[PDB]
């Protein structure tokens, strides 16, 4: 890759620290959602694990993510903020 | 139409341009009948017979019309489960058409605007008038259907592999999982999950999704 | 008494138990005279009954009924410049239309609501009367006279009170338009009461961004004048005084936007007084939530209009949503081509926050689409969460299938004809086809083209074309200039921003002249080729296997790609050669596409076309004769026929062009125009300036359904085309070409007819400047 | 291949909904159940006594 | 040439063009532009034998009588009006009481010019178009307007009295309501569609009756001459509506004791128990003060755009805004006389005065008719 710059890799939706800072771990999930809302991206396979996750590369200068996922129970309260970096 | 003339001589002129396939003359003597006799006995059958007017003549809006000029105005027959498949037959065939089928290219991975109308009559056939007919074609104008819905919203979920936007892909495809229980665009939906997840570093939260294609392999 | 049966006598278009419930005694019930007066209102209560005699055979009611509905025909006259719908759209209002129960009572509000529409047409003596005219068996005719009397026209806004604004040059830049005499015409002046009120707010939009911000309309008092026609109006308004907006007080939630939510609303403290800065450093903070995900970016300014200081101090109430705000996106319209194609032109992705802006630059990236008529956006923010949006871009595709032909003999002389057919992206493929070719007998030419536009997700289009050109110029053999140039030219697309994007590509340009013809340009970019062949004979040859590098990129900025209104497209392309290539030369060139509204209201849209190109050698060589540049005759400038703006051939002295026809295709040869001739065909410079003055223009009395599909295109088209290479040398005492001063004019109209094969243009100019060497085509007919 | 007075073309279509049986279904292990139907996806089949499409009853 | 480029429209124009008194004009000495497309009043006020007379232009001409010669002309300026330093316009006809020619304007103003020389003695606004001649009495220069408002103005100085609004119109149903003081009232019609008597004192409604219905959706007449100013003969005030439906109500209470909502009037005098009325057919009628008797009527007047019917040289004159002028048979409706001495005509009733038939036309202002 010689390629210093082409349009470049994007997302969002992806939690701020303060988002992050705003729950904890025992928050329930409407409790999370109160600044935080709903991701675009929940588990419907597992428990609610609330995906707030960016993707991004500066013309193949390296790409980036910031995967904020949240890890509630089932019940709603939250279990894991589990925010994830780029790669 | 013809004038102002009593309405079994334009129900016949109506209904020998059925016969005779000469739809235009029968819309020109159903409607003329139903111009001053739309009261008529056979005014439920006339929209019947106009959408066995439209839609030979391949009138499918004015079918639709007639379609719901049935249901509304006179359904008074059985052939509302026909209507309900007309309804479809119509919104099927008015989705997804082109002269582009003779060099070889696709129509279902378009948008379905009539085609989830389709999706709707030839269900509210297979559920509303389960009895009928007209669910014979209505259970499979289902099925071809959702996969339409599919291919259309697998596209998406395939463009945004190639966007990079890797929670656009699962937002396709996790939406596609909870919508098309056999499709075989949301199996193929299924791994682009796991894929975007694994992108997004999600890689345990990606083998939930490799173990779907564990499940559908089945 | 008790009734037996009833005589329901004359229905048609209501049943029998439409009378009979409706006949307060229904069969069976007990009867009185009292009930048959109780029968005779109640069954012409329906309001389908024009009359209602209800009578007794001693008890056994007896019903009779002559009825108004289902309407044969309604009939409008008298309205001599409105249309008859219109008025019936007032019958609509009324509940009288064809085939439908009339009511008799309701004649007048036919009639007064009309006369009140036509008070509301800008008229007031304009009346109406209806008639009724029954038919068979129900039917009626519901006539109707039209007594225009005369329109209204505004005459003077008499704006009174007015303390900071002459009204008079108010009203030349209101929507009330005035000063037609036999030297000035800018449209009618009809009475719009409705351009009145938005006169009021121009002038209340001249006032309140001064400082007025207690400004006001006092009164307003519309010259209700004997005549329905003259129409002043005479407000009073207070313009109050120069307020100075003078504090800003933005606060609310700004979701720790908080610095720019300040710097979105910057004033000075003091700044004479701005109501509509006011609103806009509103949505100033509005689109910039609307960049984080918030379409709820609600933000509200409050002017504390202090008069103690007559001042206002801006307060602006800011919210600022939930992030995260687009969930998805869909699309629509598209149940044609793939909405994946349609979504790589998109930016704003799913899982993202709402960009507005991401939104509409992938909708305007919808709106460069070109195999589109109208794109439209969606943006549905999903409820259950403020972080949650589908973004529905409901589209319209356009057009498939584009013909064109070529003529000037057939079927009788040979099999000589030109051909051409274009399926544009047929139906939404992802695959552009457009192919076009001639065979004649005097040359016979072949070329491809296929593009895949979206073969990778940057905006990779796939695009090739090849050609070869048999083309011999028979004039019963090589006696003038053959070219068998032949090979390809392939070139791709790439986006490296959202309106720039660049091309690239290699042509293969396998030339094969021979018998060229003994104008100097040929020899003497051949004398720049190194070659100095017959000046006298056409019988030499010019070969190379011009081994190019073409090149280019657009800015894409200009709106639709259908039929745009504003905008601006910079698309460059040229040329180059590369070592290997047996010719070493360059051609640069530059053509535009920007629309500029003359009017807000963008039918009326100057439209910019000019050509500039160069070329000459890399080294050693030039630019080829056959590669200089061109305009006239349905290229830029009509009025000509093709190539009458450039270098004008001159030629050397000829003898035979192996086979010279004898006095045909004569070039200074033995067989006539001997000894140095020049003919009036272009061969062309090596610079070029060159460009077309057209407009989209209104037209009134064609209906704009398709006017806004038809760009009927006054121009005055120019231009001047020179080569550096034919200065005056042997050009001299001949058509000498070295500058832009070689310019050609000559105005008329384009008329781009969309038809279902594509726009057609057809064009008439006269040649108002026409230059030397230049044929006249008035009439130009393209398709 | 070669016109003889008054020829006739050829064209082309799609009606392939009339054939469609239902598809592979989606399943999914324990700890992973997607739903698999969220709307009038999951076919409520019925095939009373008929045909398939236009061969079906006309009026 | 200018033909085939434009549409049609329709009128109805004068059968019967009388000379039996053969008439003419005295003398001819026109203001400029006279009253104009604006429900505008230029009504020449004859004092010191000068035609004191004023054109839609601000100018105010001083036509001493018996040849109109100009003692004095001005040209009036307005100050709000589209900006400001304006001409008059005027609305108001000329008023003239002492050294004081009050004509109001179609801006705002209400002058009074001093009659030798026409400098304004002084000028007071009223609240938007003057809408009647400034009507001076009882040290008040009354004026209706298009506000709706009796203004009442100082005469002598410029002072208002009062300004008070009885019938605003919808948009402005433009109606000369002209304030005539009767029984301590100065009786001032509604230019929606009332009448009212309100008290001359200070602008006290006495009361108000509405009469016909508004112009707009409640379709009646814009097309009349409006004359809602009430011509009071004794206390059945004989009024106009918006349309011109005649009205005759009580002083006191608005009492409507006959009227002819039947007619829409345009121009009416109450000639004694004579009302000489142009209708809305313009038919020049005679009716009575306790009933719209029909004492005589006339269709040789029929739809010309009529001024109000006079009693001069022995006939009942009425021009019209077409410059045909009509000596009508005082006892039975029948064209005498028949000057055409216009042809844009007059929208000033014509002024029986200096042994002239004194008018204001549009084009062919102030002229003097005579038989």
């Amino acid at each position: 890759e010689r390629v210093v710059y082409r349009p470049d890799i994007n997302q969002g939706n992806y939690l701020t620290a303060n988002d992050v800072s705003k729950i904890r771990v025992g928050m329930t999930q409407q409790q999370v959602a109160y600044a935080l809302g709903t991701p675009l991206m929940s588990d419907p396979f597992g428990t609610n694990t609330w995906f707030y996750v960016f993707r991004q590369q500066p013309g193949h200068e390296g790409v980036t993510q910031q995967t904020l996922t949240l890890t509630f129970n089932s019940s709603g309260v939250l279990t894991n903020i589990d925010n994830k970096p780029a790669l | 139409e013809v004038p102002d003339n009593p309405p079994n001589e334009i129900y016949a002129t109506a209904q020998q341009k059925l016969q005779d396939g000469n739809w235009r003359q029968a819309i020109t003597q159903l409607e003329a009948l139903d111009n001053r006799y739309p009261f008529g006995p056979y005014s439920q059958q006339v929209q019947l017979d106009l959408i066995y007017a439209y839609y030979k003549n391949a009138d499918l809006p004015l079918a639709q019309a007639a379609i719901d000029r049935f249901i509304r105005l006179n359904p008074t027959h059985p052939n509302i489960d026909y209507v309900m498949y007309m309804r479809g037959l119509t919104n099927m065939a008015l989705d997804d058409s082109a002269l582009q089928g003779f060099f070889g290219v696709d129509r279902s991975d378009r948008d379905p605007q009539h085609a989830r109308a389709a999706f709707s009559d030839f269900s509210k056939l297979v559920r509303g008038y389960p009895n009928s007919q007209y669910t014979t074609d209505a259970t499979k104008r289902l099925v071809f259907l959702k996969d339409r819905l599919a291919k259309y919203e697998y596209s998406v979920a395939e463009y945004y592999t190639e966007r990079g936007a890797w929670v656009a892909v699962v937002n396709r495809v996790e939406g596609m999982l909870r919508d098309y229980p056999d499709t075989q665009a949301t199996r193929d939906a299924l791994p682009l999950m796991e894929n975007a997840y694994r992108q997004m570093q999600m890689n345990a939260q990606a083998e939930k999704v490799a173990k779907i294609i564990a499940a559908n392999s089945s | 008494f008790v009734v037996k049966d009833i005589h329901f006598e004359g229905l048609q278009r209501v049943a029998v138990g439409a009378a009979l419930l409706s006949m307060p005694v229904r069969t069976g019930d007990t009867v009185n005279d009292e009930d048959i007066s109780n029968t005779i209102r109640a069954l012409f209560a329906t309001g389908n009954f024009e009359d209602v005699r209800v009578l007794r055979d001693g008890d056994t009611l007896l019903v009779q009924v002559k009825e108004r509905p289902t309407i044969a025909s309604i009939t409008f006259s008298g309205n001599k410049s409105v249309k008859d719908d219109m008025l019936k759209q007032n019958l609509e209002a009324s509940g009288v239309r064809v085939g439908e129960s009339l009511d008799r009572t309701t004649i007048a509000d036919i009639e007064k609501g009309l006369e009140d529409f036509y008070y509301s047409v800008g008229k007031y003596s304009a009346s109406v009367k209806a008639v009724v005219t029954p038919l068979p068996r129900n039917r009626v005719d519901l006539k109707l006279v039209f007594q225009e009397g005369v329109s209204a026209e505004i005459q003077q806004i008499n704006i009174v009170g007015n303390h900071a604004f002459t009204t008079d040059e108010l009203i030349s830049h209101f929507q009330l338009r005035d000063e037609v005499p036999w030297w000035n015409v800018v449209g009618d002046r009809k009475y719009q009461k409705q351009k009145l009120a938005g006169d009021l707010e121009t002038l209340r939009s001249y006032y309140l961004d001064r400082g007025y911000a207690r400004f006001n309309i006092d009164s307003t008092q519309v010259s209700l004048t004997p005549d329905k026609k003259g129409i002043y109006v005479t407000v009073n308004i207070t313009e109050g005084d120069q307020y100075k907006l003078s504090g800003v007080e933005v606060s609310g939630n700004l979701a720790g936007h908080s610095a720019e939510i300040e710097q979105l609303t910057k004033i000075e403290p003091g700044e004479l007084y701005n109501g509509t800065k006011v609103t806009k450093m509103e949505d100033d903070i509005k689109k910039l939530l609307g960049r984080y995900g918030y379409a709820y970016p609600r933000v509200q300014s409050m002017p504390e209009i202090n008069d103690a200081d007559k001042t206002v101090k801006l307060r602006v109430n800011v919210d600022a949503g939930n992030r995260f705000y687009v969930r998805k996106i869909r699309f629509e319209g598209n149940d044609t081509s793939k909405d994946a194609v349609l979504r790589r032109e998109m930016r704003q992705m799913e899982g993202a926050w709402l960009g507005s802006d991401l939104v509409d630059q992938g909708k305007e990236r919808l709106n460069r689409l070109g195999f589109f008529e109208t794109v439209d956006t969606d943006t549905q923010r999903v409820p259950g969460s403020p972080d949650q949006v589908d973004v529905v871009y409901k589209v319209k595709e356009r057009n498939t299938g584009s013909f064109n032909f070529g003529i000037g003999y057939g079927t009788e002389s040979g099999v000589s004809f030109q051909a051409g057919v274009q399926q544009d992206n047929w139906l939404g493929t992802g695959y552009a086809v457009g192919i076009n070719g001639t065979k004649n007998d005097y040359q016979t030419y072949a070329e491809l083209s296929v593009t895949n536009p979206y073969f990778t997700v940057d905006g990779v289009s796939l695009g090739g074309r090849l050609f070869y050109n048999d083309f011999q110029a028979d004039d019963a053999d090589l006696s003038d200039y053959t070219n068998k140039s032949y090979g390809t030219d392939v070139t791709l697309g790439f986006p490296i921003n959202e309106y720039n994007s660049l091309r690239a590509g290699l042509g293969y340009v396998h030339n094969s002249l021979s018998n060229m013809q003994p104008q100097v340009a040929m020899w003497r970019y051949l004398y720049s080729m190194g070659e100095h062949p017959s000046t006298s004979d056409q019988d030499n040859s010019f070969k190379t296997d011009d081994f190019t590098f073409n090149y280019g990129w657009t800015y894409n900025k200009l709106d639709r790609g259908y039929f745009p209104t504003d905008g601006s497209r910079v698309n460059l392309t040229g040329k180059v050669t590369i070592p290997g290539s047996d010719n070493e030369y360059y051609k640069v060139t530059l053509d535009t596409a920007t629309y500029v509204p003359i009017d807000d209201d963008h039918k009326w849209v100057v439209l910019g076309r000019t050509r500039w190109g160069y070329g000459d050698g890399l080294g050693g060589k030039e630019m080829p004769f056959y590669e200089n540049f061109y305009a006239g005759g349905s290229s830029t400038v009509r009025g000509f026929q093709s190539n009458t703006i450039g270098p004008k051939a001159v030629y050397f002295p000829h003898q035979a062009s192996n086979y010279d026809p004898d006095y045909d295709y004569e070039c200074a040869t033995q067989d006539g125009a001997k000894d140095l001739c020049k003919s009036d065909d272009a061969v062309g410079g090596n610079a070029m300036a060159v460009a077309s003055l057209e407009f989209i223009t209104p037209t009134p009395f064609i209906s704009d359904k398709y006017a806004n599909s038809v760009r009927t295109s006054f121009f005055w088209d120019m231009g001047t085309v020179w080569d550096t290479n034919w200065d005056s040398s042997q050009y001299s005492g001949y058509p000498d070409y070295s500058d832009p001063s070689n310019i050609r004019m000559s105005a008329g109209i384009a008329l781009q007819w969309m038809s279902p094969l594509g726009p057609l243009v057809f064009s008439y100019a006269q040649p108002f400047k026409k230059y030397d060497g230049d044929k006249a085509e008035q009439f130009q007919f393209n398709i | 291949c070669s016109s003889d007075s008054r020829y006739k073309r050829q064209v082309s279509g799609d009606e392939a909904y009339l054939e469609a049986a239902p598809l592979a279904e989606l399943h999914a292990p324990a700890g992973m159940i997607l739903p698999v139907t969220s709307g009038d996806y999951a076919i409520p089949v019925t095939n009373g006594s008929g045909a398939v499409g236009k061969a079906l009853d006309i009026r | 040439l200018f033909n085939s480029e434009e549409d049609v429209v329709k009128m109805s124009p004068l059968p019967t063009v009388e000379n039996q008194f053969t008439p003419t004009t005295a003398w001819s000495t026109s203001v400029g532009s006279g009253i104009g497309n604006f429900y505008s009043n230029l009504h020449p006020a004859l004092a010191d034998n000068v035609v004191y007379a004023a054109d839609r232009a601000g100018l105010v001409k001083a036509l001493n009588a018996d040849d109109g010669k100009e003692i004095w002309s001005v040209s009036l300026a307005e100050k709000d009006g589209w900006f400001s330093k304006e001409p008059a316009l005027l609305s108001g006809g000329v008023t003239v009481s002492g050294g004081h020619v009050y004509i109001g304007s179609e801006k705002a103003q209400v002058y009074a010019l001093n009659t030798s020389d026409g400098t304004v003695a002084w000028q007071t606004k009223v609240a938007g178009e003057a809408l009647s001649r400034p009507v001076v009495s009882d040290g008040l220069v009354l004026i209706h307007t298009s506000n709706g408002q009796l203004q009442a103005l100082n005469e002598a100085d410029g002072a208002v009295k009062w300004t008070v609004n009885l019938d605003m119109p919808s948009l402005s149903l433009r109606g000369e309501s002209a304030p005539t003081t009767a029984f301590g009232a100065a009786v001032v019609g509604g230019d929606n569609g009332r009448v009212s008597a309100v008290l001359m004192e200070q602008g006290q409604m006495i009361w108000q009756q509405r009469i016909s219905q508004a112009t707009g959706s409640t379709e009646i007449d814009r097309l009349s001459d409006v004359d809602t100013t009430p011509v009071v003969v004794n206390g059945v005030v004989f009024a106009l509506a918006y349309n011109g439906n005649l009205t005759a109500l009580d002083l006191r209470s608005g009492q409507i004791m006959w009227k002819r909502e039947l007619g829409s009037v345009n121009d009416f005098i109450v000639d004694g128990n004579r009302i000489y009325l142009v209708d809305q057919n313009d038919r020049v009628m005679a009716l009575t003060i306790d009933g719209g008797v029909t004492l005589w009527t006339q269709s040789d007047l029929l739809h010309r755009l009529l001024t109000s019917p006079v009693l001069y040289n022995g006939n009942l004159v009425v021009g019209d805004s077409e410059g045909y002028l009509h000596w009508i048979n005082v006892e039975d409706g029948r064209f005498v006389a028949q000057q055409k001495v216009d042809s844009s005509g007059f929208q000033t009733e014509p002024v029986a005065a200096d042994g002239k038939l004194l008018i204001q036309a549009k084009d062919g202002t102030v002229y003097s008719i005579t038989r």
